[PDB]
RNA sequence: UAUGCCAGCUGGUGGAUUGCUCGGCUCAGGCGCUGAUGAAGGACGUGCCAAGCUGCGAUAAGCCAUGGGGAGCCGCACGGAGGCGAAGAACCAUGGAUUUCCGAAUGAGAAUCUCUAACAAUUGCUUCGCGCAAUGAGGAACCCCGAGAACUGAAACAUCUCAGUAUCGGGAGGAACAGAAAACGCAAUGUGAUGUCGUUAGUAACCGCGAGUGAACGCGAUACAGCCCAAACCGAAGCCCUCACGGGCAAUGUGGUGUCAGGGCUACCUCUCAUCAGCCGACCGUCUCGACGAAGUCUCUUGGAACAGAGCGUGAUACAGGGUGACAACCCCGUACUCGAGACCAGUACGACGUGCGGUAGUGCCAGAGUAGCGGGGGUUGGAUAUCCCUCGCGAAUAACGCAGGCAUCGACUGCGAAGGCUAAACACAACCUGAGACCGAUAGUGAACAAGUAGUGUGAACGAACGCUGCAAAGUACCCUCAGAAGGGAGGCGAAAUAGAGCAUGAAAUCAGUUGGCGAUCGAGCGACAGGGCAUACAAGGUCCCUCGACGAAUGAC
RNA sequence: GCAUGGCAAGUCUAACCGGAGUAUCCGGGGAGGCACAGGGAAACCGACAUGGCCGCAGGGCUUGCCCGAGGGCCGCCGUC
């Protein structure tokens, strides 16, 4: 039996005094009325905050930790098998509607591996060569200086 | 259709070369064998025996054939008023069954004979 | 007021065992699978390997999921395991059922409870 | 485990895999979900003329003629909800929408467990059934399906000691309530589900209670009618096969 | 025991309840224009007797033909009389005939009539004559173009909101509108007419930066289709009416060429299957309508009736639904299967006729002006500097030019050619047809199951109810008595039932008449709850209860 | 939010398409949404698959002593 299936004889349904349930005065006023003044609690205070560029000129980069990447070694059999290399552009999805895939240096490596990406974080490379494994930057990623 | 409104409607609306469909009744063992078919619309000249009603087990001649009221009147198959005359009793074809046709009509005995129609 | 009948059956057996052997996590469990779903063990590899010890049954109250990697040659026992759950456990070592589990250790022995 | 395959004549003749589905554990909570969402989906969207009892301009006279502040026209009251002939104040409204969601490897899953309530004959004969047999569910050579007439089917089945689930569908019940101005004055058992591999069988179709299916879209309600699962099925030699699948 | 209280009994009153459904409500599919060749609507007529409805129109519930259909028929509507039908009626489909007056209403006028040959009025053509033609008005909504609120929200209120909503003016169709880039701008080595659907997204943008308002490109789908002028170069090579003769139009340009895969011209290569025009002309599919169509009306019992129970039997590519004196596959209509016709798809697709695609070189020959663009003032929009439009003023280039890419200018780059035009399909609605339903079931559901937009109210605009059920069959009560009496009553007849006898299935409560039990003319008012006494009680559905004594014997507890 | 159920580092399809027993249903459709990294107005940069100590449930032992998921207090890491 549910809480609607048991107001039947109550009157009130809930409400308390019959008297509160009535137009938005019992809510203080339609939507967000009152919300800088008699309902201010909890509100995002008013005002205007920063800008925004242009959608057009804004670059969605295509993100990945190695640690991702690491723990799918063996898995990801049908890619390279060296003294493993793996462009990651093969691998990160949503990495079509993305300007460049971005290697983060998030977790551990257990292997050594050969990277190839558009790009990749100071903590990318550290871990990749500290485990005595490569980072090799593609043409695109020819692009920082 | 499937629906009982819609069904029971189509029958008390129907135009009255449909109503004929509403006063056919079964043939006898014999009739049916001798004309291919289970049924007939049942002639003011035939004769026919009552199976269901009060009237059950007698049979007589058809003396009418009601197409505005589904019913027929057969002869003898009568109740008494008060003032002591006797009147017929309305019978439903489908609580009777033809033991005798009329084919006093070229058409009738035509269709009835034929392969690709039913009379 | 749970729905289904499998999880019920458990739940019972899972109780039988824990009071006719000398078990206390059988009927532990029993009484986490009693919570609500949204309270029951949720778990991924990682957690297994970190701190399962071989010969030593993982128990979780709840279900196994694949993310991470399981190295250490254990029989983890849980409600369900997803495809890949089941698939990565099998290969370093077992996934067996609380139902199995708890035939071959009714008195429920070294076994360490994980979520 | 293995099933055995019938003749025409109702002789053994030979036997196959019985296939993993139907060692799927019975799940009557999804199996009737399932039923629950299907019967739901075909279900009319109704509902009251939205303006049924707003059609007049009475108005209440306020206070001063010691009455009711009602709105009325020709001294009769109208619109209002409390008024004869006035407007229903919460009726059923064409806007909503009565369908049900189903994932499709929930809904997927209930097929698998309706198909493995079919093998277990206990079960189907806790679902109601009535049969002499011991192995369930039925299967049957393809040469069913080149069938024609119905009464051929009934020798076969009587042949196969299942023609008492039959003789249990051949009794309709006339309903109470008025379902009956509406079309629905009769309703009867469910009986026997075939399930062939090209075309619905024809042949069997008009028995009592009796239901046809195709392997390729046998559904949970086909396995399972009310959610209640167990049906009492015969499969064709393919649509056994064919279903493994599913 | 008067007046009277409480409960019940018999009979009323009343019409709840239960059951029933010829009406609603909602969804889905199909279909879709009518009118001066006078529509839609209205008025008045029209029947043997005819008030209402329906039909019809002075040929008036109908006339003729072809096909279907069939022994009956003369509508709703069960009367009386009479008639029609084998000379094949009724009825149904298709086509035709008749079709009063008012009505856009059109000779002039008028509350449906009148006065003295009429496209009134506005237009095009024109034989300049109403000679040939067009327009007008209607349609449930849908659609397109204009005009455009307020209540309301913001807890007041002015910008904002409600909302381009309600409502108004004009207009088309079966669908409208849009539409082959002076596009887009995931900026690209990329997309490639237009609707619409899903999403992109409550994102960008707007906003007393409050409340609130709110896209697009793209993407996935649906459906797909692309063309014609103006000019250049030609210059009467042309078009319209008429059978013809003949007439009219047309150098202020008919016609050819041509249309950003730019074109033209001069000189060449090659070739056409592009396009445009016309001819032919479906399959399939869908919707509807129709034909055909299996098998019990066997026994016994109950009943007014078998469609019930028990027994025996049968069909099924048919066990959807309905009817029939009660629960029916097999009694009747239907239903499955198979088959036929019409409508839509569609004058579409295919096919065929003709035309002729395309390429090189040269050529500043052509390519839509109050335009592009700017400024003042307004509205509108998400459009913010960067929406769309109106208004006042100003105002260009000529492809070697010009516009766009979300502030302005200049260069570069990429895209694209405005100021001419047409265009199938996919989408909206529901009048009309058919189908459907966990919808309502006569105070419900439509206002409307019935005389329903009826009766009735208002000067008018406009407002607007209520009314369903005899029975299997009318067998709808003969005869007699009474009475002023076709009334009513009594007796009687019918039927299983008249406590089924006319708003005639059932028949609650309030309440009324009569009456039974209890109380009652010396007595006090939330009408009772719980205890205990009196009196009252056919059966059934409850069977317990009382006294002596004895056993057990808590708290408590004596003489 | 919550209860139940499927699947799980993923999950769900929307319109719509094919089939069919033709509004149900079987198959297809992942466009797109939310989740899988955050911080910063922006430019831009980009993280603990565990390092320490407590310790509940549970497990172990030779019955106070060990292991101690979750949890608790810290460290440390990304970014402004
Ligand atoms: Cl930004
Ligand atoms: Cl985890
Ligand atoms: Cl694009
Ligand atoms: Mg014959
Ligand atoms: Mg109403
Ligand atoms: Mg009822
Ligand atoms: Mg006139
Ligand atoms: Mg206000
Ligand atoms: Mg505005
Ligand atoms: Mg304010
Ligand atoms: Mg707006
Ligand atoms: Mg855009
Ligand atoms: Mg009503
Ligand atoms: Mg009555
Ligand atoms: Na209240
Ligand atoms: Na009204
Ligand atoms: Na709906
Ligand atoms: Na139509
Ligand atoms: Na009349
Ligand atoms: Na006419
Ligand atoms: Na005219
Ligand atoms: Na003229
Ligand atoms: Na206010
Ligand atoms: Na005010
Ligand atoms: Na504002
Ligand atoms: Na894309
Ligand atoms: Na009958
Ligand atoms: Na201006
Ligand atoms: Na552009
Ligand atoms: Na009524
Ligand atoms: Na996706
Ligand atoms: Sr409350
Ligand atoms: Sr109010
Ligand atoms: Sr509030
Ligand atoms: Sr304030
Ligand atoms: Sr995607
Ligand atoms: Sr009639
Ligand atoms: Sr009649
Ligand atoms: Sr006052
Ligand atoms: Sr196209
Ligand atoms: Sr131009
Ligand atoms: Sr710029
Ligand atoms: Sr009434
Ligand atoms: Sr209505
Ligand atoms: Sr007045
Ligand atoms: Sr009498
Ligand atoms: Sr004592
Ligand atoms: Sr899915
Ligand atoms: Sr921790």
């Amino acid at each position: 039996t549910s809480k609607k299936k048991r107001q039947r004889g109550s009157r009130t349904h809930g409400g308390g005094s019959h008297k509160n349930r009535r137009g938005a005065g019992h809510r203080g006023g339609r939507g967000d009325a009152g919300r800088d003044k008699h309902e201010f609690h909890n509100h995002e205070p008013l005002g205007k905050s920063g800008f925004k560029r242009p959608q057009k000129v804004q670059e969605e980069a295509a993100t990945i930790d190695v640690r991702e990447i690491d723990e799918n070694v063996t898995l990801l059999a049908a890619d390279d098998v060296a003294e493993f290399r793996v462009d990651v552009r093969d691998v990160v999805e949503e990495a079509d509607d993305a300007d460049y895939v971005k290697v983060l240096g998030a977790g551990q490596v257990r292997h050594e591996l050969t990277l190839i990406a558009d790009d990749f974080s100071e903590g990318a490379r550290e871990k990749v060569e500290g485990a005595g494994g490569s980072v090799e930057l593609t043409d695109l990623g020819e692009e920082r200086q | 259709s499937k629906q009982p409104d819609k069904q029971r409607k189509s029958q008390r609306r129907a135009p009255l070369h449909e109503r004929h469909k509403q006063v056919r009744a079964t043939l006898s063992a014999d009739l049916r064998e001798e004309y291919g078919q289970r049924n007939v619309r049942v002639n003011a000249g035939d004769t026919v025996e009552v199976l269901r009603g009060d009237f059950a087990g007698e049979e007589g001649e058809v003396i009418n054939v009601d197409l505005d009221k589904a019913v027929i009147h057969v002869e003898d198959v009568t109740l008494e008023k008060t003032d002591g005359e006797e009147v017929p009793r309305p019978l439903d074809t489908s609580n009777v069954r033809v033991t005798d046709l009329d084919l006093e009509d070229e058409k009738r005995e035509a269709r009835l004979e034929s392969e690709d129609d039913s009379a | 007021s749970k729905t289904n009948p499998r999880l019920s059956s458990l739940i019972a057996d899972l109780k039988s065992a824990a009071r006719s052997s000398g078990g206390a996590v059988w009927g532990d469990v029993a009484e986490r699978l009693e919570k609500p779903r949204r309270t029951h063990a949720e778990v991924n590899l990682g957690r297994i390997e970190r701190y399962a010890q071989e010969d030593e049954t993982v128990v979780v109250p709840g279900k196994v999921l694949g993310s991470g990697v399981l190295q250490k040659d254990v029989t983890v026992a849980a409600v369900d395991f997803s495809g890949t759950a089941e698939t990565k456990i099998d290969q370093v070592g077992e996934a067996v059922s609380l139902e199995q589990a708890i035939e071959n250790n009714p008195e429920g022995s070294h076994v360490r409870v994980i979520r | 485990m293995q099933a055995t395959i019938y003749d025409l004549d109702g002789n053994t003749d030979g036997e196959v895999d019985l296939p993993d589905v139907f060692e799927t554990p019975v799940r009557s909570d999804l199996i009737g979900k399932a039923v629950r969402a299907a019967q739901a989906n075909r279900k009319q969207d109704y509902g009251s003329d939205e303006y049924a009892g707003l059609r007049t301009p009475a108005e209440s006279f306020g206070s001063g003629r010691g009455q009711a502040h009602v709105p009325k026209l020709d001294g009769r009251a109208r619109r209002v909800p409390q008024a004869v002939k006035g407007r229903s104040a919460h009726p059923p409204k064409t806007e909503k929408d009565r369908s049900l969601d189903l994932n499709d490897k929930e809904r997927q899953l209930a097929v698998r467990s309706a198909l493995a309530a079919t093998a277990d004959a206990d079960l189907v004969a806790d679902r109601g059934h009535e049969f002499d047999r011991d192995e369930v569910p039925v299967v049957v050579s393809d040469d069913f399906e080149d069938l024609v007439k119905t009464q051929e089917v009934v020798s076969l089945l009587e042949a196969l000691d299942v023609h008492a689930d039959i003789d249990r569908a051949d009794e309709t019940k006339i309903k109470a309530g008025q379902g009956s101005a509406r079309g629905r004055k009769y309703r009867r058992p469910a009986s026997i589900l075939f399930v062939t591999s090209d075309e619905p069988s024809t042949a069997a179709r008009n028995l009592a209670g009796a239901d046809v299916a195709t392997a390729s879209e046998v559904n949970t309600e086909d396995l399972a009618p009310g959610g209640a699962p167990g049906r009492l099925t015969v499969f064709t030699e393919s649509a056994l096969a064919e279903v493994a699948e599913r």
